[PDB]
DNA sequence: CTGCTTATCGGTAG
DNA sequence: CTACCGATAAGCAGACGATCCTCTCGAT
RNA sequence: AUCGAGAGGAU
């Protein structure tokens, strides 16, 4: 069954945290993906055996990142490529305030 | 999760740097290179071509093969291929910010048309915020069309400076297709603009010149915006549908990429062969539209950009506009596992948190518990007994990486379990399940439950927790979601738990409480006249899980041993609990059973009902449960009912038509009453057709005859009902479900035994739909009861044809605004929802929202938690100066005003004592202080408001705790309660700052509960009126502290969400265009829903804009004064008392030809021009409304032409006013130029827009001389339409209490912190309309995200979702992919700290539970051994 | 009483589903427009083949 | 502060702003009739020394922009006459605790 | 005089009601109106003495 | 449903035995609550029977 | 930016938000096999042991409690007044 | 029997009351080409292209279907047909 | 049941 | 006594539209 | 199963 928008606004409400990141990953998409650290994308070449990398284009191999995000998720950034629009992922923050 | 582990570090998602694809990074980024515009077959050979997909990305056949990356399917996602392009593309959305910099550069040289040279745009280039920045920039550079080589400089205007190279002129932009037209200034030079050399110039603007745009150095180049080579996504971006093998139908964005490949190429086809010049960009616009409709399609050019069979074709955005779409119906809100629903049946024998299970949907939902010693025993039996019968379970994950199916798996009788596997069993008796019931929106609306295990196929809840979720049993559905980690299970019956979720936080009272059967029968059962005997006692006794185990004594011995109901009932009320009520009759003897007190869990008089029982704030359930707990409270509702029920399961309670009889002659005295009510209305019939009716203020005699005839059928169906009513005996079912709460009000008795009553249409009774009737049954002009819809028959009798459809009429008008009310008002709540959101209360108890913002300073102005609040009497505002010093006041010097000794032990050694004086002056001298004090905060003279800590039952507990009596002294000194109470002032905590800032803007949070502190705990209180002691004096006071940092709010709580919600769900219950003024004409004010919606769109013109004008403080009660104003504020024009306009030719300007006249001249001559007279007859009446004389109106025209129009005009004692005027080659025509500006161009007294100003006699209550509050009323007038920058400016009215409800007015006039106000006034009566109570705190809250950042920032995509929060969250509301694009186009960086992005991420939202860290300490855990 | 026509039974105004109600008369008027909404959504015997 | 009757020339209001250190307002007779900070609705609007300032932001850790904001010419802030950065300690009165404090940075 | 007042909201006043604020005898109300029947309906009363709005179901 | 958008699903099954039965010996097959009339103001569901 | 164990301003009290993580990442440890520092008095139910856990006051787990600027305050169960 | 929900007697349950008939009906065809390569009814058994379903298929009779008499439950086969596609 | 772009007027500048 | 910048008024455009749940039919 | 619509349940 769906767990529309209104019943996430409602487990906001209650402070339940992490069981909204339960009903979006383990009972839903849940999938898992590698970001190179330097160009924040979906291209590195992951040959899960060889425990090989690399990141043609931003030449990498070894600033290598896990990321667990839901699938649509990987799927709207992908679209979003294929429209020219880069989302970036980085895993630290640079920012502060 | 997602198979197999990986070496690469495991880190979540901080930040999203949002930029461009420049094609040097594509090209590196690639590894298929796209050249063909095919799918597979290599000539039919199963497999794919070197061209499209498969080039080297993913695959389909259930092949490893992904350039040796093997993993497949569901491990690799998708590789990315390029396509080169031959000719440079718009990108579809871009077009708009494509065009804009083309305006903002010149050619040929690509600089800013405007250097800091020019000073104008310094201003512009000094804005912090790339949007606002390109913004005003914009505005300045569409003027320029030239290339300015030397510009002023900043010392002489004859000296320039020089900067930019040659200055060709520059074109005039406008857009059609998909390509930029443009004109250079001598006759057009009209030629397109290239994509190939908007590039070359786009290329050429400086790296400064960027920056300077909105626009970034790195990520995001307005280079970059003509796409040169476009980026393929993979497979699984555009997946096909297999159908075994030799059998494929593949993804429509999949035939995008090839039509689009295909244009390509057939491009490329033309430049290495022979083109035709300029027949080749013929087809350069088709690859122009295949790149650009493969993005988008709903686009302005009208071609939609069909696929055959005329098929829209999905481009890739509406794939993520919002609904079903990727954003919003799929990130947002997901499909989810572990859930279920089936029918809901009420079950009275379950308690409250319980939710009955059925075994079947127990068998198939699963929880995965990790295999220890503590339950090997148990899980191992459940592993045996399989996925069949109920406690077992159907899966068993040994640590290695594979699952056991128990259903199959030749394994499942042998099996050994492991310390550390994951058993995955049955839902089990006593598991924390999430249950819900939609619509949701409460947070009552999701609540945990435990789970019951019982047959038969329906989900089983308690009827006393039915309204939270909106319940009845006529076939609803709910949902049921299964946590799945301990820590997650956690989450819940700590939160979401149902008893937990008792006390509702939008309304600071219980929500739940006990209703129909229970309810009905706990009246009949508490009657005195009701009891009970040995036999029925026990099993009552021994229903209650909680008796003591020891059978009460009979109330009653005598012949025969009796009990009384409320004698047992009382065993469902627990030990401790003190309940006062008195209604009102009640007296403590009460001779009606009115009321209620409760001592010791003990009923002592009352009947028990709705306001005792049900969810009334100062009821039973409510003490309960502050007083008891949540646990101990639930189970309350369980006793009674198992109790109550018991009962009537055996006392019975039924209904009949005979429930709806009245007497012989309680019948006929209806009729009669009915008779003389249908006279009463033809005698206004007839005094209304022989023209005698008065008009009344209130409009139109028509109008007078409706309002005067709807008034007698509505005052006759009324006492129509009081009769059948009280004819009603006490042995009435339906009377008797009408007193117990349980059902039915009294109308319902009115209607069905008494008289049906008059149906309505829009507000009047019903119109003539038939011209001049109703039915073709009835005459014309039949403006009598019956022809115009009243029914007079009872339910009971039963209508008539013409009652039965004109009551069809008026029943139907509800049905409409159920149907195009629930569309706008759900969007409405969704609104507030996705407005609010991220606010939460942080633990330095501000309140920010993600960006960082403070909102309030301190949660809903005082810090304190909404469910713990209750609308608690200041004693200190009331009353007279006289009953306040007979109260407060203690004077130890006065012979006639000291602590009679006969309270105090130690008073008798008091009467002098000076000393003791200055600690009980001080006493008074702040009692006076919070009395001038709050009458000031609260005008209306009101004393009950919502505040933390009830204090009457914290001390009425204190009565009957220490037993403490009336007839002996008390040992408390008065040294021990002024010292005391003030201890306490400086124990209440809600800010806890070290320094000045805080501990003085904590003071303040207080400043309001410790007046209502300093109301009770007084002497001449604390000792005279309850008689407290030292010991019973110290422990309210040990209470009071802590049940007040009980009240405190969390940090971590999402008032945001919480707040929103609370006002959209009575914002749902709103009657959608009722008008209770529609009938009444000319005197109508918007309310209920659309009222709410101009709101909530800081909207700017609006259906009923009044202005309130109150008088000056002392002209405000006379009546003629009030007339004088009027007439200086109401607009009033020349056309307003004009009642004919003639144009004559009187020829001889020294006698006029009209012989009504010649009175006129003579004196106007006594004391050269035009012969085209311009007669004017006004109104001596309405120049009478609007205090003028003929002269102020003359005097008026004469200035308006000035000495160019020969005026004159008559005198105010003729029998007709007249301004005759003449003017000074076609002078006929010009007669009527001027014929208009007489009328609507001139004004005579008054402010413009103000139309109409109405008078009206309002109550005030206001401080009397002595003391009281007492009602004297002023009067003000109202208004139509607004000018406040001058109403305001006018004498006579008090220029400090003047009111629009266009609160927007009384922003741009009074400074937005006042505007603030009146947009909380002006929200608070709209939902105070629909008789629906909000808390100040989720109200005030929308109220200041409307105003803190500088404007009115509405509620709406124009609004909220403009400002600066990440682009993730301003994404998941309407504008989407609208917001995107411009998001990286503008090298934007999300913080992720909104609830929106990391759920969007599906990682922890920062939110309650997740507003913070715990780590392990290692310093704490070496002292555990 | 300038008559011209008579209703051959003000009980025509009902339309089939209305019409099976017993007393409609004698109920809340929008009950009658429920209990058309459902009478609809019953088991009866549809037709004999 | 000069006080105008009907409109001064675009050109003159110009002639404003071009003489540091001393900052020039123009103000309007009808605009001036009624005192609005008199009105029943509008709390009084205080400044904060730019000491009471820079002590304000360090006891709520803000980052100035955090803050609740002003209209540069928001009526009651031309009546004080505010100058951008400077912030107001506005004090309301409240139903839910007697007084309650709140602060506004000029836009 | 009589053009310059306004309106005068006159409606039936029934005794069989409790007030939270006077708790008079003085209510008046307007059928209406949400959900008719099934599940039930609403009835919206008010107090001209106070002002008050609640509401039934 | 009765005919009179009195609707509502079964809750619970009893026996004849755990029915209540008239003096008669009769005994329903169904048994409705008391506060479906009221709030409705289903009247002729009450002269139908 | 850490602030130290003084200059503490807020709530000595464990919001409900904190509790109700605190017995969740505690259930969970006890689920996963981990040492328990408290007699089960024959209890065989996670919650229902670090609930036993937390009356004693016997976790081992500092809350690090954030304010809006990056700086925060840490706070042990053994310190925070679990009230309610 | 509270709040829209009834209790009825499970003696006149027993002894019929409101009980009711269920008729569904599933329904298939052999779809040609125009190149004469038909589909087919039968009761399968793997073979080269294997793909099937999980119930259990031996309530067919041979021709494809079942027999008005039989007694189907869970997931059970109802519609024995095959499609011939190199 | 309204925000952003365009034209037409009334003033001030060489 | 004409040249051209600036304010304002008036004319035409866009993107939203309850939550969830079961059925049946038709098509590259 | 992807896609378009129609019929119906809950406020
Ligand atoms: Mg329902
Ligand atoms: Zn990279
Ligand atoms: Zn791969
Ligand atoms: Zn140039
Ligand atoms: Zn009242």
């Amino acid at each position: 069954l769906r767990f529309g928008e209104m019943e996430r606004d409602c487990m906001i409400a209650h402070g339940a945290a992490s069981f909204l990141k339960e009903r979006l990953m383990e009972a839903s998409d849940a999938f898992r993906v590698h970001i190179c650290g330097i160009c924040g994308l979906m291209t590195v070449i992951a040959k899960l055996n060889h425990n090989q990398f690399e990141c043609k284009g931003c030449d990498n191999k070894i600033d290598i990142y896990q990321i667990h995000i839901p699938y649509a998720a990987k799927l709207l950034f992908q679209e979003l490529m294929a429209m020219n629009i880069t989302p970036r992922l980085y895993t630290d923050r640079s920012r502060d305030f | 999760v997602g198979q197999q582990y990986s070496s690469a570090p495991l880190r979540t998602v901080k930040e999203v740097q949002f930029g461009l694809f420049s094609p040097e990074e594509v090209r590196a980024i690639s590894v298929a290179k796209i050249r063909f515009p095919e799918t597979m077959d290599e000539t039919q050979t199963r497999a794919k071509i070197g061209g499209l997909n498969d080039p080297r990305l993913g695959s389909i056949d259930r092949n490893l093969k992904c350039q040796t990356c093997q993993e497949g399917m569901n491990e690799c996602p998708g590789h990315f291929g390029h396509i080169d392009l031959a000719k440079p593309v718009f990108h579809v959305g871009f077009i708009a910010k494509i065009k804009k910099v083309c305006e903002c550069v010149c050619m040929h040289c690509g600089k800013l048309l405007l250097d800091e040279h020019n000073e104008l745009m310094r201003q512009a280039l000094a804005i912090k915020d790339s949007k606002k920045r390109f913004a005003a920039i914009w505005t300045l550079c569409k003027t320029k069309m030239v290339c300015e080589t030397d510009v002023p400089s900043e010392d002489d205007p004859t000296q320039l400076v020089s900067r930019g190279g040659c200055g060709n002129t520059q074109p005039t932009i406008r857009k059609d297709g998909l390509k930029l037209v443009g004109s250079w200034k001598d006759e057009p030079e009209l030629r397109v603009l290239s994509t190939e050399e908007i590039l070359n110039i786009f290329k050429h603007i400086s790296v400064k010149d960027f920056t300077s745009l909105g626009f970034n150095e790195v990520f995001s180049r307005p280079e970059w915006m003509i796409l040169t080579c476009l980026p393929v996504p993979p497979p699984p971006v555009r997946p096909s549908i297999s159908f075994n093998e030799s059998q494929r139908g593949e993804d429509d964005l999949t035939f995008k990429l090839a039509d689009i490949l295909k244009a390509n190429i057939s491009l490329e086809t033309l430049e290495h062969n022979g083109a035709p010049h300029h027949a080749i960009e013929e087809a350069e616009s088709l690859l122009q539209f295949h790149v650009a409709t493969y993005m988008d399609n709903d686009i302005a050019g009208q071609p939609q950009a069909l696929q055959k069979s005329g098929r829209p074709v999905k481009s890739i955005r509406a794939r993520l506009k919002g609904k079903e779409g990727r954003i919003r119906g799929n990130l947002m809100g997901k499909r989810v596992d572990f859930s279920a629903r089936t029918v809901i049946s009420g079950d009275p024998n379950l308690e409250l948190d319980q939710v009955g299970v059925p075994k079947s949907i127990a068998k198939t939902l699963t929880y995965p518990e990790v295999v220890t010693p503590y339950n090997i025993d148990r899980l191992t039996q459940l592993v045996r007994n399989g996925p069949n019968e109920h406690p077992g379970a159907k899966y068993v994950i040994r640590d290695s990486g594979d699952r056991i199916d128990l259903r199959y798996s030749k394994r499942a009788g042998d099996i050994q379990l492991q310390y550390g596997w994951k058993v995955e069993r049955h839902i089990m008796d006593n598991d924390p399940v999430l249950f819900n019931r939609q619509p949701s929106l409460h947070k009552m609306s999701m609540m945990a439950h435990r789970v019951k295990v019982i047959p038969y196929s329906t989900f089983r809840l308690n009827l006393s927790v039915t309204s939270p979720y909106n319940a009845d049993f006529d076939g609803d559905e709910m949902n049921l979601h299964v946590p799945q980690s301990e820590e997650t299970r956690a989450e819940l019956s700590q939160l979401c738990a149902v008893p937990l979720q008792i006390v509702s936080p939008q309304s600071n009272k219980p929500c739940m409480g006990i209703v129909q059967d229970t309810l009905c029968g706990i009246r009949k059962l508490t009657l005195r006249d009701t009891f009970i005997e040995l036999d029925q006692v026990l099993n009552m006794l021994y229903w209650v899980p909680d008796w003591d185990g020891v059978i009460p004594t009979p109330a009653i011995i005598k012949p025969k041993p009796l009990w009384s109901g409320k004698q047992i009932l009382s065993v469902a009320i627990p030990n401790g609990i003190h309940l006062q009520r008195f209604d009102e009759g009640t007296t403590l003897l009460s001779p009606k059973d009115n009321g209620m007190l409760i001592i010791d869990g003990q009923i002592i008089f009352g009947v028990v009902e709705k306001k005792t029982v049900g969810s009334s704030n100062g009821g039973l359930i409510h003490v309960v449960t502050r007083e008891k707990g949540p646990q101990v409270c639930a189970k309350l509702f369980g006793n009674i009912q198992k109790v109550v029920n018991f009962w009537l399961l055996h006392n019975g309670f039924s209904t009949g038509i005979g429930d709806t009889i009245a007497d012989g002659p309680t019948m006929r005295e209806i009729t009669e009453t009915i008779a003389e009510a249908k006279k009463k209305v033809l005698d206004v019939t007839k005094e209304a057709q022989a023209n005698l009716l008065t008009a009344k203020h209130g409009m139109t005699l028509r109008e007078s005859f409706e309002d005067n005839v709807v008034r007698f059928l509505n005052e006759a169906r009324d006492k129509a009902g009081r009769l059948a009513e009280v004819n009603l005996k006490d042995l009435n079912n339906v009377k008797q479900m009408v007193m117990a709460g349980s059902k039915g009000s009294f109308i319902n008795i009115a209607q069905m035994s008494a008289c049906v009553g008059q149906q309505s249409v829009e507000g009047k009774r019903i119109a003539f739909g038939f011209v001049d009737r109703t039915l073709p049954h009835f005459s014309k002009d039949d403006y009598s009861p019956e022809s115009k819809g009243f029914v007079e028959n009872s339910y009971l009798r039963g209508l008539t044809p013409q009652e039965f459809f004109f009551h069809a009429m008026g029943g139907r008008e509800g049905l409409i605004d159920t149907a195009v009310k629930t569309a706008e008002t759900g969007y409405i709540q969704r609104r507030l929802v996705k407005a609010l959101e991220d606010i939460m209360v942080h633990y330095d108890n501000t309140t920010r929202n993600s960006l960082g913002n403070v909102i309030q300073f301190i949660y809903g102005e005082d810090g304190m938690d909404a469910a713990h609040i209750e609308k608690q009497s200041l004693d200190t505002i009331g009353g007279s100066d006289a009953a306040f010093e007979k109260r407060y006041r203690v004077d130890l010097l006065n012979t006639d005003h000291t602590l009679d000794p006969s309270l105090l032990e130690s008073g008798s050694e008091i009467l002098g004592d000076l000393k003791l004086q200055v600690l009980l002056d001080e006493e008074y001298k702040q009692l006076v202080k919070d009395r001038k004090f709050l009458r000031e905060v609260f005008v209306d003279g009101e004393a009950n408001w919502p505040l933390p800590v009830n204090i009457r039952r914290i001390i009425q507990n204190a009565q009957q705790t220490f037993h403490i009596d009336h007839t002996k002294p008390s040992d408390l000194t008065i040294k021990d309660i002024v010292l005391g109470v003030k201890d306490l002032q400086e124990n209440l905590l809600v800010l806890r700052g070290k320094n000045e800032i805080i501990q003085n803007a904590q003071r303040d949070a207080v400043t309001l509960f410790c007046c209502l502190l300093r109301s009770r705990l007084a002497t001449r209180r604390v000792l005279q009126e309850y008689r407290l002691t030292k010991q019973a004096f110290d422990w309210v006071l040990s209470n009071i502290e802590a049940q007040f940092l009980r009240s405190v709010v969390h940090p971590g709580e999402m008032v945001g969400v919480l707040a929103a919600q609370s006002i959209g769900e009575p914002a749902t219950q709103m009657t959608l265009n009722t008008f209770h003024f529609a009938g009444v004409a000319s005197k109508k004010v918007t309310s209920g829903v659309p009222r709410l919606k101009e709101i909530l769109n800081v909207a700017k013109n609006m259906k009923t804009p009044s202005l309130t004008v109150y008088l000056e403080p002392g002209h405000a009660a006379d009546q003629e004064q009030a007339k004088l104003i009027r007439s200086a504020i109401e607009h009033t024009t020349l056309k307003s008392v004009t009642i004919a306009s003639e144009i004559y030719y009187d020829p001889d300007p020294r006698s006029t030809v009209i012989p009504e006249d010649e009175e006129i001249i003579q004196l106007h001559f006594s004391l050269q021009q035009s012969p085209w007279l311009l007669r004017l007859e006004l109104d001596r009446a309405a120049m009478n409304d609007k205090d003028l004389t003929m002269g102020q109106v003359g005097e008026r025209i004469k200035q308006t032409f000035k000495n160019d129009l020969f005026v004159i005009w008559s005198e105010d004692n003729d029998e007709k006013l007249i301004i005759r005027c003449r003017v000074v080659a076609e002078e006929d025509h010009m007669l009527k130029k001027i014929e208009n500006t007489m009328l609507e161009n001139i004004t005579l007294r008054g402010v413009e827009n103000i139309e109409r100003v109405v008078m009206m006699k309002y109550d005030r209550k206001v401080p009397s001389p002595t003391g009281e509050y007492v009602k004297e009323p002023e009067w003000v007038l109202e208004t139509d339409g607004v000018n406040l920058s001058e109403v305001m400016t006018v004498p006579g009215i008090d220029p400090t209490r003047i009111y629009t409800n266009s609160f927007i007015d009384i922003m741009e006039v009074l400074g937005i912190e006042a505007g603030r106000a009146a947009l909380y006034k002006e929200v608070y009566n709209v939902i105070a309309s629909d008789g629906s109570y909000v808390n100040y705190r989720h109200m005030a809250l929308l109220v200041d995200v409307m105003t803190t950042q500088g404007g009115l920032t509405s509620v709406t995509r124009h609004g909220f979702n403009r400002s600066n929060t990440g682009a993730l969250m301003r994404c998941s509301f309407e504008e989407t992919v609208e917001i995107l694009f411009e998001a990286g186009a503008s090298a934007e960086l999300d913080d992720c700290r909104g609830v929106s992005e990391n759920v969007i991420l599906g990682q922890m939202a920062p939110i309650g539970t997740g507003a913070f860290d715990v780590m392990i300490d290692e310093e704490s855990l070496v002292k555990y051994m | 009483t300038t008559f011209t026509h008579c209703e051959i039974h003000p009980s025509m105004i009902l339309g089939v589903a209305a019409s099976i109600i017993p007393f409609p008369d004698h109920n809340q008027s929008p009950r009658n427009t429920y209990q058309s909404a459902m009478g609809k959504q019953a088991m009866g015997v549809f037709l004999t083949n | 502060i000069f006080v105008y009757q009907n409109n001064i020339t675009p050109s003159a209001m110009k002639l404003v702003p071009s003489i540091p250190p001393a900052t020039i307002e123009t103000f309007n007779e009808a605009a001036l009739v009624v005192n609005i900070t008199h009105h029943e609705l509008v709390p009084k609007h205080i400044r904060l020394s730019s000491d009471e300032k820079r002590e304000l932001l360090k006891r709520y850790r803000l980052k100035e922009s955090q803050l609740p904001r002003i209209q540069r010419a928001d009526p009651v802030a031309l009546y004080l006459g505010l100058k951008r950065g400077e912030v107001v300690k506005i004090i309301r009165k409240s139903e839910t605790s007697g007084r309650y404090a709140s602060y506004r940075i000029c836009m | 005089l009589y053009n310059a007042q306004g309106a005068t909201i006159e409606r039936s006043v029934t005794d069989r009601f409790t007030c939270g604020k006077c708790k008079e005898k003085k209510v008046s109300y307007y059928q209406l109106q949400t959900r008719s029947a099934d599940h039930p309906l609403t009835t919206f009363c008010t107090c001209e003495a106070c002002g008050n709005r609640w509401k039934f179901s | 449903a009765s005919r009179h958008g009195q609707k509502g699903t079964i809750g619970i099954t009893y026996r004849r035995e755990d029915m209540p039965f008239t003096a008669e010996g009769i005994v329903p097959d169904l048994i409705i609550n008391p506060h479906a009339i009221p709030s409705r103001m289903t009247v002729a569901h009450l002269i139908e029977c | 930016k850490a602030i130290p164990k003084d200059q503490r301003a807020t709530t000595p009290y464990m919001t409900k938000y904190e509790r109700a993580r605190i017995l969740g990442t505690r259930a969970l440890q006890i689920s996963m096999n981990a040492p328990v520092f408290v007699d089960l008095e024959g209890e065989t139910d996670p919650l229902r042991i670090a609930m036993k856990e937390l009356a004693e006051k016997k976790i081992p787990l500092v809350i690090r409690r954030y304010l809006p600027d990056g700086s925060f305050e840490d706070w042990s169960v053994e310190e925070l007044i679990v009230d309610l | 029997n509270q709040e829209d929900s009834m209790i009825m007697n499970q003696s006149s349950i027993d002894r019929g009351l409101f009980r009711s008939l269920f008729f569904r009906s599933y329904m298939d065809q052999e779809k040609k080409y125009g190149m004469s390569i038909t589909e087919t009814f039968e009761k399968p058994q793997r073979t080269n292209t294997l793909r099937m379903k999980h119930g259990t298929y031996d309530k067919l009779d041979d021709d494809g279907l079942i027999a008005p008499g039989v007694r189907v439950s869970g997931e059970d086969v109802i519609i024995g047909k095959t499609t011939p596609i190199s």
